[PDB]
């Protein structure tokens, strides 16, 4: 879907930034081996996605791997949010 | 745990709270960037079980534990009359109501009979994942790596450092400077100076937790609904 | 003005329990951490899912009549006027949190 | 080890690895100064020509 693609592009570019939260208290903790390994995975997924995106013009079966790589890219954690852990009222 | 016998007599668990950690929500709100869009929602999460989990301190169970230990201290003070002493214990004393222990400070001498297979995996993971990072070879404690930042500073953390006694503050700074000097050459201390897991004491988490509670105090007893 | 009559001070707190840890700590023991299983903890976190948790048993309690083991222990401690039971403040939430 | 008294390297180590071999005929390091400035000359030469 073209409109969905435009929305996803805008959201991707906007989510690379760090403009939210604005007034909620937030702070950054340390980084670890798991995060670094996932960073390597991000690099791999981006490169494979580029190559496949150009290949799919002749080979239709690569759509599966292109979509898989894009999905893996869109769900990569840059900032580990301390809000992952809390309680309920 | 060194605190376990006390926890034994208050009807609580002798096992670390590092276990029992669980996911209760689907979405992680408020959504925080710079995560990638789907990751910004928090549906799929990546954790190494070494997160802080500070916001789980806002619970009734933790307050009940703290007040049980405090009531034990006050009862002893009433019996003996050493109130002063009993309210000036170092937070690393197992009798201090805010005593905190890292999961690896007891992973080698744990009961391990009541643990689920998942919890046994968690224990082995805690030990080995500590080994991987090699802050024990830098002559450093884990709480030495809890440092504030110039921008978006962790407010509690700064206070947690100012509450430390002067000598412990100076020792922390000296350890950090030695680790800096070592890191210049990516060098480690001699193998006989490696930090034993039971020596990796959490000397700053009690102060951190006390500061968190003191900061939430005024929120729960507001002067008025629209008050600063 | 001259004679100082004597009046008892803690007469109200006589014969009230003075033991700590008390009897409740022995009969509401929780040696295995929280009393709720992981899945249950996930259900009670959401107001919607919570409604779905108690409707699975049409003859079971509801949200307003369900009591956890920790809540039972706290109520038991409160009822027995133990001297050393220092009551804890429930987590108070402002509007947005709710 | 939690109450440090030293940095990374001990004097002995630094006296065996980093300090240059002494030249009793040259107590003012003319050799080191000459070598370093001569070795800097090619950097300036390349930058100038470029
Ligand atoms: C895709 C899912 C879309 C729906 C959705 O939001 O699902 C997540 C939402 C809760 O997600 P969560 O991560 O558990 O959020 C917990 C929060 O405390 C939020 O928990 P919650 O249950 O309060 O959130 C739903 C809440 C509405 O919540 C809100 O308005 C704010 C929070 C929304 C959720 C986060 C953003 C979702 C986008 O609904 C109401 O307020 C209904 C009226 C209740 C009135 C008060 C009680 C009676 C008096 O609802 C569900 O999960 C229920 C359906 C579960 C189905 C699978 C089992
Ligand atoms: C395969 C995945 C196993 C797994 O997630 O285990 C962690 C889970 C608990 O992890 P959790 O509750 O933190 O999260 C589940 C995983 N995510 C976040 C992706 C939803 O362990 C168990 O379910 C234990 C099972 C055995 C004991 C009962
Ligand atoms: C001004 C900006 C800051 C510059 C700072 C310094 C940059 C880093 C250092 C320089 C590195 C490159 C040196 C090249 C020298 C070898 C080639 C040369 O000059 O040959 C001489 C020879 C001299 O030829 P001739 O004709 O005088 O020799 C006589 C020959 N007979 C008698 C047989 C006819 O060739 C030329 O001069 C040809 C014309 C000039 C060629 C320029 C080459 C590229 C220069 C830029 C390269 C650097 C990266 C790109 C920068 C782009 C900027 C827009």
């Amino acid at each position: 879907h073209k409109v969905l693609g435009i929305i996803i592009m805008v959201l991707f570019l906007l989510s690379l930034t760090n403009l939210y939260p604005i007034y909620f208290i937030r702070f950054y903790n340390n980084i670890n081996i798991l995060q670094r390994s996932l960073l390597l995975l991000l690099l791999l997924d981006l490169v494979i996605a580029s190559k496949l995106c150009l290949l799919i013009n002749h080979y239709e079966s690569f759509y599966l791997l292109l979509i898989l790589s894009i999905l893996c890219v869109l769900s990569h954690h840059i900032y580990n949010t301390s809000f992952n852990f809390s309680n309920s009222i | 745990m060194n605190d376990a016998p006390i926890l034994a007599k208050l009807g609580l668990s002798k096992v670390n709270t590092y276990y029992f950690q669980r996911r209760k929500h689907i979405f992680a709100l408020p959504i925080t960037i710079p995560n990638f869009p789907l990751a910004a929602l928090g549906i799929f999460r990546s954790t190494d079980m070494f997160e802080e989990r500070t916001l789980e301190r806002y619970s009734r169970d933790e307050r009940e534990k703290t007040l049980g230990k405090a009531a034990l201290l006050l009862k002893e003070a009433k019996e003996k009359g050493n109130y002063s002493e009993l309210v000036r214990l170092d937070p690393t004393d197992p009798r201090h109501p805010y005593y905190f222990e890292h999961p690896w400070q007891s992973a080698l001498k744990m009961d391990t009979v009541s643990l689920t297979p998942y919890q046994q995996y968690l224990r082995w993971h805690c030990l080995t994942y500590r080994a991987m990072h090699e802050w024990d070879r830098q002559g450093l404690l884990y709480d030495d790596l809890m440092q504030p930042k110039a921008l978006a500073t962790d407010p509690f953390l700064e206070e947690a450092i100012l509450r430390l006694p002067y000598n412990q503050r100076v020792e922390r700074e000296r350890r950090l400077s030695r680790a800096y000097d070592l890191a210049l050459r990516r060098e480690y201390l001699p193998d006989e100076d490696c930090i034993h897991p039971e020596d990796d004491v959490a000397y700053l988490h009690p102060y951190y937790h006390m500061v968190v509670d003191e900061h939430r105090e005024q929120h729960e007893n507001p002067v008025d609904v629209y008050s600063r | 003005k001259r004679e100082w009559h004597v009046v008892p001070a803690t007469k109200k707190f006589a014969d009230v329990p003075t033991e700590w840890p008390a009897k409740e700590h022995e009969r509401f023991a929780l040696p295995y951490g929280p009393s709720e299983g992981r899945i249950v903890s996930f259900m009670r976190a959401s107001r919607i899912r919570n409604r779905l948790l108690f409707t699975l048993n049409p003859t079971g309690y509801t949200e307003d009549t369900y009591v956890t083991k920790e809540a039972l222990r706290r109520q038991a401690l409160a009822e027995s006027k133990n001297l050393w039971y220092l009551p804890e403040r429930p987590v108070v939430a402002d509007q947005l949190e709710t | 080890q939690l109450r440090p008294s030293r940095g990374a390297y001990s004097d002995e180590f630094v006296r065996e690895n980093y300090i240059k071999a002494a030249d009793p005929e040259d107590p003012y390091n003319y050799r080191s100064r000459a070598f370093t400035y001569a070795a800097k000359i090619p950097m300036w030469a390349g930058l100038l020509a470029g």
